[PDB]
RNA sequence: CUUUUUCGUGAGCUGAGCUGUGAGCUAGGCAAUAGUUCUUUAACAACAAAAAAGAGCACAAACUGUAGACGACUUUUUUGCCUCAGGGUGCUGUAAACAUGAAAGUAAACUUUUACGAUCUGUUGAGGCUUAUCCCUAGUGGUAAAGUGU
RNA sequence: AGCGUACCAACAACCGCAUCAGGUCUCCAAGGUUAACAGCCUCUGGUUAAAUAGAAAAAAGUAGGUAAGGGAAGUCGGCAAAAUAGAUCCGUAACUUCGGGAAAAGGAUUGGCUCUGAGGACAUUAAUGUUAACUCAGAACUGAAACGGACAAGGGGA
């Protein structure tokens, strides 16, 4: 997660008091570098859930993905993944046969790039990505034509889709009932304080109900939320990453003085109409719908008039840095 | 073995989170931390006229940077010795040994 | 002394808080209690010079026994509100200490008979 | 235990085939005894001492703030990081000093000359400040201790 | 002639069970701003000590500050808080024991700088000189329209 900005569109909705007029709407940006493919997981189906067959990883793999195996990689003689990738290819087709005929689900491991961002951390990322699709053998010619390569953003969404989101909220730590759950506060004269609750429960279940409010953490918790819908998918090989047809002006998508708190972005990227769960940097998990919407909504194709590159450090004024020292003309 | 540097401070940076009655102590042991850590010595000394200019404004703005010598010398088999530089500007210092 | 490392509290822990520096005892609390070692460091070089007269190794000595005894309290007084006086007493200790040199049927002729032909049986 | 002999079954031997291993066919010679029963010491799994055949990481530490009452959590330890500086992006609103520049008026030498004067103007969109939880930069100087467990 | 004469007088030497935030009688009394021995700052004299210190800094508390739009809808009840306050110049009702009510209610002004005017004494002649001390009126300029700038200081009415 990047930061945010607002854009201009246009409505197209008959019957709205906004059916042909301009309006601004918030956006957040994801920076989305590509992932890299490293390896192979089968599952078949058990009275007692899904169960791993076996797992086959690729030729060669990154240092990057090697950190993530260790506490503490720079006092290390880094043996991790030295002995297994120099194994005959005639065991790993035995064991992608035995995963043909006796599993009916296959997700592939990738892992991200944090090089190529403005992170601090050098630790890659790991997940599991499910393959729906054809057939098991399909499935399987499928994933290992991707086994060393480069997972590009656009191989995976389309523009004006519609997306489910997955992250961790930011955290706050020890908060009150007042803040925690939002009940009414006590009037002034209360004795020993009156941010609390005043009753805990009647006499007679001699307990207190875990329904009770109470103090306690808040922040830091783990959400899934739907329909967030794509506005426009950027390029690193663009240099007009921001323009649009009605602005000519060729930009990019990074405001005038970088990101507050997060850094520049020179990857490729997402544009999402509304808000996400998280801090800066925080990781943000991107899935597709659980069965796909077919309301006016998701169809409809969204064209862009203006995106705002004004600095977000205190109140910007220019769209450039160009426009910014025109105006003033020569200083001391 | 010995050596001297000269580095700036800049005590804002250091001072921002406490209240009006404890800036100038907080700069005090700010530097003598920092000097501490910097020449790997558990004996650092103040020379008097760094503490009286640290205090010139009172005890609720000290300046917001300083200039300072740092010498280690042979007396625990060595300790740090830290005074004051009197400069007019601070564009373009960096620090050298 | 220095708190480089921990004392693990076992027994009187009543309200003592959680360390990182426990973890190496595989406990959760402990503290840095500076006087009692001071005063365990007095007895353990007494106990170094008192070796060194009796003509031992101090590299092979071994504390084989630690023992710590309450003895009987001092006496002070606090105040408290409504006229009232109360008790504020202390809690002194003995301690001793040794160290020592470490280095590194029946014929029952029937009984007899009974296991001779027992014998015999398993082969 | 000898003798005469058959068939399956595989190590070394390529359904040649000796022999290992089991099951039989002839003809014979040779044992068991503790004085009347006291659980018929009989299974399964371990361990120890000898003889032969086989041979790595985590904690701590200094950083980080996507975390936080403390523990815990997220990070880095040489293209990294900390530091100071340069640059960017913003906030405030035009610094100190000079000017025989202005200024309602005033008094004091003989058209000017000297004196006092709130405030205003020029050099001046100037001066100051900007991460401690803002952005960029193989820019400067650094990057310490050798401890604990397994 | 005889008797008293050290020291504390509370801040830990007195009474309160104590080295207790309580109680306990007299005298002296500087500068600035002001009506002021008020409040705030300072010179002489006194001190920098209190049954503890370091770091961190979230719930909750206690002592404080601010808050868009509304303005008592809150509550038994405007409890708590807010609003007003100094001087000068105007203007003040019902009722009344004629003395009051009254600061009734209400309205305007207030800095800095440069000027003008008015209030005494003395000694030689309607003239001439020598000299003070604080008040009170008026005018022109000036500034991000501010000026009892902090301190101090009535809410009113039926
Ligand atoms: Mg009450
Ligand atoms: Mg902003
Ligand atoms: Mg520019
Ligand atoms: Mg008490
Ligand atoms: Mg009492
Ligand atoms: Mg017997
Ligand atoms: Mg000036
Ligand atoms: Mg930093
Ligand atoms: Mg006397
Ligand atoms: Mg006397
Ligand atoms: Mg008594
Ligand atoms: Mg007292
Ligand atoms: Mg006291
Ligand atoms: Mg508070
Ligand atoms: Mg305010
Ligand atoms: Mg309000
Ligand atoms: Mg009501
Ligand atoms: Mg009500
Ligand atoms: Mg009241
Ligand atoms: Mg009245």
């Amino acid at each position: 997660k990047a930061g945010m900005t607002h854009i201009v569109r246009e409505v197209d909705k008959p019957g709205s008091k906004l059916h042909k007029k301009e309006i601004v709407e918030a956006c957040t940006i994801i920076e989305c570098a590509p992932m890299v493919v490293v390896g192979i997981v089968g599952y078949r189906e058990t009275p007692k859930g899904l169960r791993i067959l076996s797992t086959v990883w690729a030729n060669h793999v990154s240092d990057e993905f090697r950190r993530r195996y260790y506490k503490n990689w720079y006092k290390s003689e880094k043996k991790a993944f030295t002995k297994s990738l120099n194994v005959p290819e005639a065991t790993k087709n035995c064991l992608l046969k035995r995963i043909e005929k006796y599993c009916t689900v296959l997700r592939a491991i990738c892992h991200t790039q944090p090089s190529k961002t403005p992170l601090r951390m050098k630790k890659a990322h790991i997940m599991e990505v499910q393959i729906n699709g054809g057939s098991m053998k399909e499935k399987l010619e499928f994933v290992k034509e991707m086994l060393e390569k480069n997972l590009p953003v656009s191989t995976v969404f389309n523009p004006n889709e519609m997306i489910d989101v997955i992250s961790v909220t930011k955290g706050h730590g020890t908060k009150g009932v007042v803040s925690r759950y939002g009940v009414k506060r006590l009037p002034r004269k209360t004795h020993r304080g009156l941010r609390k609750v005043a009753c805990i429960g009647a006499w007679h279940p001699a307990r207190v109900q875990f329904q009770i409010p109470r103090h306690g953490q808040k922040g830091y918790f783990h959400r899934t939320e739907r329909n967030k819908k794509i506005y426009r998918i950027g390029l690193k090989t663009d240099k007009n990453s921001a323009s649009t047809d009605a602005d000519i002006t060729e930009k990019k998508i990074t405001p005038m003085g970088g990101f507050p708190h997060y850094g520049v972005v020179n990857e490729d990227f997402l544009l999402l109409k509304g808000c996400v769960a998280g801090t800066k940097k925080r990781p943000i998990t991107l899935r597709k719908n659980i069965v796909p919407q077919v309301s006016r909504d998701a169809l409809a194709q969204v064209s862009l008039k203006f995106i705002d590159t004004s600095s977000k450090i205190g109140h910007g004024r220019f769209q450039t840095s160009e426009e910014k020292v025109k105006y003033y003309g020569p200083l001391k | 073995k010995p050596v001297t540097k000269f580095i700036t401070i800049n005590l804002s940076k250091l001072t921002h989170k406490v209240c009006y009655k404890r800036k100038a102590p907080r700069a005090i042991k700010e530097i003598r931390s920092i000097a501490g850590k910097l020449m790997h010595t558990k004996d650092v000394r103040l020379d008097v006229k760094l503490n009286k200019f640290i205090w010139s404004k009172g005890v609720r703005n000290p300046p917001k940077r300083v200039r300072v010598k740092l010498e280690r010398k042979r007396n625990e088999k060595m300790y740090t010795i830290v005074e004051h530089v009197m400069v007019d500007s601070y564009k373009g210092l960096v620090n050298e040994c | 002394i220095e708190k480089k490392r921990c004392v693990p509290f076992r027994k009187y822990n009543g309200g003592v808080g959680r360390t990182n520096q426990a973890k190496e005892f595989n406990h959760t609390q402990g503290r840095w209690p500076a006087k009692s070692c001071k005063f365990l460091l007095n007895i353990l070089d007494n106990v170094q010079a008192n070796a060194e007269s009796r003509n031992l190794d101090v590299s092979k000595l071994r504390l084989i026994h630690v023992m710590v005894n309450k003895a009987r309290p001092g006496r002070r007084r606090t105040y408290k509100a409504h006229g009232r006086i109360n008790p504020f007493m202390s809690s002194p200790c003995h301690i001793q200490i040794i160290a020592r040199e470490i280095n590194k049927i029946s014929n029952q002729n029937r009984l007899k008979n009974k296991s001779v032909k027992k014998q015999q049986t398993v082969q």
